[PDB]
């Protein structure tokens, strides 16, 4: 078990679905001896000999920036797509779309209220939970 | 356990717990001055008045130094005192036999009860200190008896780390006061005229620093550590050094040790604290042992400290006006004997 | 030399990146099915030249820019990584 | 122990704060006292509690007895009234 | 651009006085180790000055390193003419604080924020 | 010359004072005062208090002068924030003000003969000042440190019994002066030890800023009460006691007279104190009153954003001069249009009479010069600040 | 007469700051968003920057929150963006602004709500 | 609401203009607040001139300096803003002159006009850093011995960096970075709503 932090408790970045990428904030220092997921990685490779080169976040951003673009640059949704040749791929690929019917898991709302796990962990969940049921 | 938070100074946590049975002495003082300034949680037993320990308080933080009343000859005393604490350290140790207290007591009966309640408690380490070269045939009563107790312990607490300083070297300690406080003797009687007991000094900060970073390190279970220091001396250079610092004339003449032991007895017989001892005579020209051993200081984590660089803050006080505001520089250093 | 990935870094709107786009518009439907499995990312960059980033086996990254390139030198550049 | 169940696990070593020394702790709580206190049976849909004792009590404010079921109790007091 | 020059005009005359001062201080480290009983070495202390007169070698600026001798000269004055005890020198050679590592798997074993 | 430093444990340096002696021979040629032993960031902390929570720091900056500190910052905060004090509570501030320069005074003549030798004049005296700060006492609940006079008017009506007892030791209390005025005043040996040392010719006294008695005991004549009334100082009749010659004798004849003055002031303000509320009526500056707020909505919301937020004064700054017994005390007041203010210069007067010690005790011996600090009745905590 | 430097400001020599925190400090240029709670925007008005959050470790004895940061409790306020970006400069700590985003406008008109169909 | 008499916001007012003429190569804003005090804003350039001419001038004598403070407004780019508050026991009035200076662009030392401000300056640099030119003896008066950084300045922390303890080991006070048991807690007070026009 190597604990790690939660997003109130690191400057991580995330990205919602149409690329927006956002930077998290910390809110509140990491509890007991856990640690920023980055740097938990970070650390297990140099005492593995293959060395993450980023030690400062800073510089797993600069990371970020050469696998991705939209990583490093904020509140910035990317404009251009090529649609035209994902079609062409797509009619390359053929499938059957079995008869089932296509249904979402969340149904109703009590299916809404526990399912990460920051919410399975909450008593406030848990209690609106059992109100619905 | 206490997760460790902070930046590392006082008012910070490192989640020690530790009772400390002699705190009150030269090394103790020490001791519980890194420990508090860790920011660990440190237990003080104590029986002399509150007055004396006052000097503990202000080290370590609100709320980090609690003091228990402790009788060593009541074990309810240390049964409670190590109660919470999960780290036990034992520098219980004296120099001069004392009416209720004998060498045993104050290195092997006591030292014992103490980690013997320790493990009763599940105090995860019990960290005792014993002499450097303690044959259990040494010649000193006192230095063999601490041999006996770093036997019994281990049966009492297994796996209980056993660190074994040499004489220690630092402010308010004997090794180097003793010596310099030979001034009113107008002259210092040495054995052999101080040749053939080769003596290794070490600061007491190194010892603590080590006594320290032991409770804070896995790699230590029944290890028996040995800090010692960083240069070897002849007696005759040290006596002479010391005397060099302080600036009093140095007149070394030989004096038979069948007739000194005697002289140790004399003052032994004081009252109030003799200022040498039969037992220490003997201690003092017992040669110091060579380093082939688990090593202490460096092993442990710090790098000794030279005696030279050191010394005047100790010998300072010794000095008279005239010689106040001369300077390590000015006086020439002793030598070492790799012998 | 172990290929697994390669990305093509283009900056949308630049000057430079021109020839890439063109690219990407004429022959990158090719250049996948050709190798059906390995990843080939188009990504867009901002005020930075156009790189083809190459990932080889065993975590080794190689840079080639590709910066005012005409469309099949950038599509010759492609071929040369996966040889 | 405490009002709120503050009590040192038995491994705490606060508790060594404890040692030779009385945790000190309050036998009279209030969750209890302010039970022992009946209701107050008013005849009037609203009531007010000034606190006891006017300006030497708490913020005068009026509370809604009509829900027969339940009784209301003061934001302040506790004491509770009933219609 | 465009700034007002406080006492040397570029960074050349601006150096001068920095000789002057290391001068000062080199001079005066010794006579400090005595008047102040310090249990330093006279070496040592020496090549504190040489720490701090280098710590703040990369300034470029003329008008920053005119007042930085200007503290510096102030900071002497207090150890010459003395009004700064021991514990104030001492503090030079933050001989109390306890080191920290600065390598990563260090911090990443102790703290929370590198 | 001998280097030696008037260390801090010494009595003569109030506790907080090192002034780097040079002496040529027992004749001290130059003095260096190295202050900063007492300060505690007082400007620093204040911008970081609200309004009111600000207020206790004035009472500690010259701790023998509580009442008036607290009148200079509350003139401020009232000026920037254009209301005034109702009527009874500036007599109040006025009374109380007068008391608090009986309480210096009687801290500075006796205190200087301490150091010079004479120990009797401050016993009689002190019982006199405890008698006064149980004034303090019942009208705050404070000996001293009391937070009575609040920016906007003053906290608490006084007690019902207050002004006959403040008669009663206003009455009985000249023969008191009077007779340290015996003890101390024509004894050869305090003439000698204080007249012609330390005399200031009067244009160097106003470009040192001495600006207090030390201004007015060289015959400048100067009084922030008469010249500048604030409060009411212009519905009270004083003589401002203004000496001829300035040695530390016609300085102290100076501290004395204004102690008499100050019990005239007295008289008037318990013989004309009016009838009426004690704090203004604006619930936005002064709080509500403990039975309003327990029964009116409008009040608890103005309680309530009262002491946790603020007064939120009007963005402006201004320079608030009052006749504090050492001298002028002035604040400078910066203030964003925030509850908190943006800077709180403190002028104290001490700075500046420290600063004249050199010039003043010229040609003088170690001994002129433990008269030359007593003569500028300086407190640290003004200087320190 | 005046002399030239293109050197950027730095004094970070002379603010006196101890080097940890001048190396290892991001603060953040940004316009304070309103607490949802109340609909008054007259803390939407000025720029702020603020150095990185740091450890809040409970203390022991009284469990009180203890932090070993100096910069923490320290905001300062800007009125323009430009100048806060000025200080991150010369005083050498890492900047990243965030541009303001204000409401954009919103048309309404009470008529709508009585709307034959909406 | 205060009483107020524009017997003074007229007097002042026109004294201002009067300096301003007599001054113009300085004076750049001359204001008279609502609380009737006037503040003549001036060049840094201009901090000998312009206060030599009140000290000495038969229609306008300023013989005494009240005050010599610097609010430091961190947005403005001449951060300090030293202020200089004088009095005229002649004419019973106050006037203040006030400049800006940035850190490294000192200003002119007044002590000349006034020894008054031999102090001050110097508790203007130990607190804000501002440097003045021709100062007798600048150095900190307030401050500890070794104190580094300029304590009133807004970016400076209130705990500070360094605080002070006895250690037994070195049997000396040490200072150490700073850990408080109980950080300052910094209280949210400005409210959403605004007060008036102004
Ligand atoms: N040169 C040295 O100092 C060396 C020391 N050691 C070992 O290190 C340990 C610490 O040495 P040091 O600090 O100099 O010893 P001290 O003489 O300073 O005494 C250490 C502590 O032991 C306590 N103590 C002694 N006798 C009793 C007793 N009968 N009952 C209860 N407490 C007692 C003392 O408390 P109190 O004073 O309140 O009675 C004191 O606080 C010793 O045990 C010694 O064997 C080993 C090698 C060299
Ligand atoms: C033992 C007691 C220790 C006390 C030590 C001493 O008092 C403290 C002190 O050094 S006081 C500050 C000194 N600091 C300067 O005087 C500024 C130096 N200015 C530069 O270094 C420039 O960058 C320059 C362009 C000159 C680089 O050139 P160069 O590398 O010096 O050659
Ligand atoms: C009245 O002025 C002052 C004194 O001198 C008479 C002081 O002694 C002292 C301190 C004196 C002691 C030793 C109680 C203070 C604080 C003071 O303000
Ligand atoms: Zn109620």
């Amino acid at each position: 078990i190597l604990p790690g932090a939660a997003y109130t408790e690191k400057s991580a970045t995330y990205v919602n679905t149409e690329g927006r990428a956002q930077q998290t904030k910390v809110a509140v220092t990491p509890p007991g001896l856990a640690r920023e997921d980055w740097k938990i990685i970070r650390a297990l490779s140099e005492i593995a000999g293959i060395t993450l080169p980023y030690d400062t976040l800073d510089q797993v951003r600069n990371r970020l920036e050469e696998v991705s673009p939209n990583l490093v640059r904020y509140d910035d949704i990317e404009e251009t797509n090529y649609f035209q040749q994902a079609s062409e791929l797509a009619k390359l690929v053929n499938q059957e779309v079995l008869a089932d019917p296509l249904v979402p898991p969340q149904l109703t709302i009590k299916d809404f209220y526990m399912t990460d796990s920051i919410s399975r962990a909450s008593q406030t969940m848990a209690k609106c939970v059992k109100a619905v049921t | 356990a206490v997760i460790p938070h902070g930046k590392g100074g006082r008012s910070s946590v490192s989640g020690v717990v530790a009772t400390v049975f002699g705190a009150t002495g030269f090394l103790g003082r020490y001791v519980v001055n890194h420990l508090g300034r860790m920011g660990s949680q440190v237990i003080i037993p104590y029986r002399c008045d509150v007055y004396d320990i006052m000097h503990l308080r202000l080290m370590g933080d609100l709320g980090q130094l609690t003091f228990l009343e402790w009788d060593a000859r009541d074990k309810d005393s240390i049964r409670k005192a190590v109660q919470h604490s999960n780290v036990v350290i034992n520098l219980i140790g004296r120099e001069w036999e004392t009416r209720n207290f004998d060498f045993e007591d104050v290195f092997v009966n006591i030292p014992r009860a103490i980690a013997q309640a320790s493990k009763e408690a599940g105090v995860e380490r019990f960290i005792h200190v014993s002499h450097l070269n303690a044959s259990m045939k040494s010649s000193s009563k006192s230095l063999r008896s601490k041999a006996v107790g770093e036997k019994e312990v281990r049966s009492v607490f297994p796996e209980a780390i056993i660190i074994r300083p040499s004489d220690i070297f630092g402010r308010e300690d004997r090794f180097l006061n003793h010596f310099a406080n030979y001034r009113w003797f107008l002259a210092v009687p040495l054995v052999s005229l101080g040749f053939k007991t080769v003596k290794q000094p070490v600061y007491v900060a190194d010892v603590s620093k080590g006594i320290v970073n032991a409770t804070k390190d896995p790699d230590a279970v029944g290890k028996t550590f040995a800090f010692t220091g960083p240069n070897r001396y002849l007696l005759f250079h040290l006596v002479k050094y010391i005397f060099g610092m302080t600036h009093r004339t140095f007149i070394p003449y030989p004096l038979p040790l069948f007739v000194y032991s005697w002289i140790g007895k004399l003052f032994g017989l004081s009252p109030f604290e003799p200022w040498t001892t039969k037992d220490k005579v003997e201690r003092i020209h017992i040669s110091d042992v060579m380093p082939t051993d688990l090593p202490g200081l460096e092993d442990l984590g710090v790098q000794p400290t030279p005696l030279e660089l050191k010394s005047i803050e100790v010998l300072r006080r010794h000095r008279t006006y005239r010689w106040l505001s001369s300077e390590i520089e000015e006086t020439k250093p002793a030598k070492t004997v790799n012998y | 030399l172990g290929l697994r990935e390669i990305r093509v870094h283009l900056c949308q709107r630049s000057p430079g990146s021109q020839g890439v786009r063109d690219f990407i518009v004429q022959r990158y439907v090719e250049l996948k099915k050709a190798h059906p499995n390995l990843p080939i990312l188009i990504r867009e960059c901002s005020e930075v030249q156009p790189k083809l980033w190459a990932r080889y086996a065993f975590g080794q990254e190689k840079t080639v820019s590709l910066n005012n390139l005409s469309a099949d030198e950038v599509t010759r550049a492609m071929q040369n990584v996966l040889s | 122990i405490t009002h709120t169940g503050q009590v040192y696990d038995e491994k705490d070593y606060r508790r060594v704060r404890f040692v030779d020394r009385q945790k000190e702790v309050n036998e009279n709580f209030a969750i209890d006292l302010i039970a022992q206190q009946p209701v107050n049976e008013v005849e009037h849909r609203i009531i007010a509690c000034d606190g006891g004792g006017g300006a030497l009590g708490h913020p005068k404010v009026y509370i809604n007895l009509d829900k027969e079921t339940k009784t209301g109790t003061c934001g302040y007091c506790g004491l509770q009234f009933k219609q | 651009t465009s700034v007002k020059p406080i006492f040397s005009r570029d960074l050349n005359e601006a150096k001068r006085r920095v000789r002057e001062l290391y001068r000062a201080w080199y001079r005066e480290v010794p006579n400090t180790v005595h008047l102040m009983q310090l249990d330093i070495t006279v070496k040592q202390g020496r090549d504190k000055v040489r720490e701090m007169f280098m710590k703040n070698a990369h300034v470029t600026d003329p008008r920053v390193v005119d007042l930085l001798v200007i503290k510096g000269k102030m900071e002497l004055q207090e150890t010459i003419k003395v009004w700064k005890q021991r514990t104030h020198v001492m503090r030079f050679f933050h001989e109390t604080e306890t080191p920290r590592p600065k390598d990563f798997l260090s911090k990443f074993y102790m703290g929370h924020d590198p | 010359n001998m280097t030696l430093n008037f260390g801090p444990q010494h009595p003569a340096a109030h506790g907080v004072l090192r002034l780097v002696l040079e002496l040529s021979g027992e004749m001290v040629r130059k003095c260096d005062p190295h202050i900063g032993l007492l300060h505690r960031g007082t400007e620093k902390l204040i911008e970081y208090k609200t309004y009111l929570q600000a207020l206790p720091y004035f009472d500690r900056l010259d701790y023998v002068s509580m009442m008036c500190n607290e009148q200079a910052y509350s003139i401020a905060v009232e000026k920037l924030l254009n209301i005034q004090p109702p009527p009874r509570a500036q007599w109040i501030r006025v009374l109380f003000g007068e008391i608090t320069r009986i309480l210096n005074h009687i801290m500075a003549v006796t205190t200087h003969a301490l150091d010079i030798g004479a120990m009797t004049p401050f016993f009689w005296m002190f019982e006199e000042r405890e008698k006064m700060f149980e004034f303090y006492e019942r009208v705050s609940g404070a000996r001293m440190h009391a937070a009575y006079i609040r920016p906007g008017g003053v906290h608490q009506d006084l007690p019902l019994g207050l002004l006959d007892d403040i008669y009663e030791f206003s009455k009985n209390f000249s023969l008191r002066i009077d007779e340290v005025e015996e003890m101390l005043t024509n004894n050869r040996i305090w003439r000698n030890r204080t007249v012609d040392i330390g005399v200031v010719t009067a244009e160097d006294a106003l470009n040192y800023g001495f600006s207090g008695v030390m201004l007015r005991g060289s015959g400048i004549q100067w009084d922030l009460r008469k010249t500048q009334p604030y409060d009411v100082y212009d519905q009270v009749e004083f003589d401002v006691p203004i000496g001829s010659r300035g040695d530390c004798y016609d300085r102290y004849l100076c501290r004395v007279e204004e102690m008499r003055q100050s019990l005239r002031i007295i008289e008037q303000c318990l013989n004309k104190m009016p009838p009426g509320e004690i704090k203004v009526d604006d619930a936005k500056v002064s709080p509500p009153k403990r039975a309003e707020m327990k029964t009116s909505m409008e009040s608890l919301i103005h309680h309530f954003k009262l002491y946790t937020e603020g007064y939120q004064v009007p963005p402006g700054a201004t320079y608030t001069a009052i006749e504090a017994p050492k001298g002028e005390f002035g604040v400078y007041l910066v203030s964003d249009g925030s509850s908190r203010p943006y800077r709180c210069k403190i002028k104290a007067p001490g700075f500046a009479h420290l600063a004249g010690l050199d010039k003043m005790s010229k040609g003088h011996m170690l001994a002129d010069v433990v008269a030359i600090i007593g003569t500028q009745d300086i407190v640290f905590g003004e200087i320190d600040r | 007469q005046l002399i030239t430097v293109d050197e950027k400001l730095d004094i970070t020599t002379l603010t006196g700051v101890p080097e940890e925190h001048i190396k290892t400090r991001k603060v953040r240029i940004f316009v304070p968003a309103r607490n949802n709670m109340q609909s008054g925007v007259n803390n939407t008005k000025k720029w702020k920057m603020e150095f990185d959050t740091r450890e809040r470790w409970e203390n022991p004895l009284m469990g009180w929150a203890s932090t070993a940061d100096p910069l923490s409790n320290m905001v300062l306020t800007f009125s323009a963006k430009e100048d806060a970006i000025a200080f991150a400069e010369k005083n050498g700590w890492s900047y990243d602004v965030e541009e303001k985003k204000v409401p954009k406008p919103k048309s309404k008109s009470y008529g709508a709500n009585f709307s034959w169909n909406k | 609401v205060r009483p107020r008499s524009d017997v003074t916001h007229k007097q002042l007012s026109a004294f201002g203009e009067y300096v301003a003429e007599i001054l113009p190569k300085y004076v750049q804003q001359v204001q008279v607040s609502c609380l009737d005090e006037l503040e003549i804003c001036i060049h840094p350039d201009g901090v000998i001139p312009t206060l030599t001419f009140l000290r000495d001038h038969t229609n306008a004598q300023f013989k005494s300096l009240a005050d010599l403070t610097a609010v430091d407004v961190p947005t403005r780019q001449n951060r300090f803003e030293i202020v200089y508050n004088l009095l005229s026991l002649r004419f019973n009035s106050r006037i203040r002159v006030k400049t800006y200076a940035d850190e490294l662009t000192p200003i002119d030392s007044i002590v000349s006009v006034h020894i008054a401000a031999n102090w001050y300056e110097r508790e203007v640099w130990d607190m804000f850093g501002v440097f003045f030119f021709n100062h007798p003896d600048l150095r900190r008066i307030l401050t500890d011995y070794g104190f580094e950084g300029h304590p009133f300045r807004k970016d400076f922390p209130l705990t500070g960096y360094v605080e002070l303890r006895y250690d037994d080991e070195v049997k000396r006070v040490v200072a150490e970075p700073v850990e408080l048991a109980q950080e300052f807690r910094k209280f949210d007070l400005n409210s959403p709503w605004e007060a008036f026009p102004a």
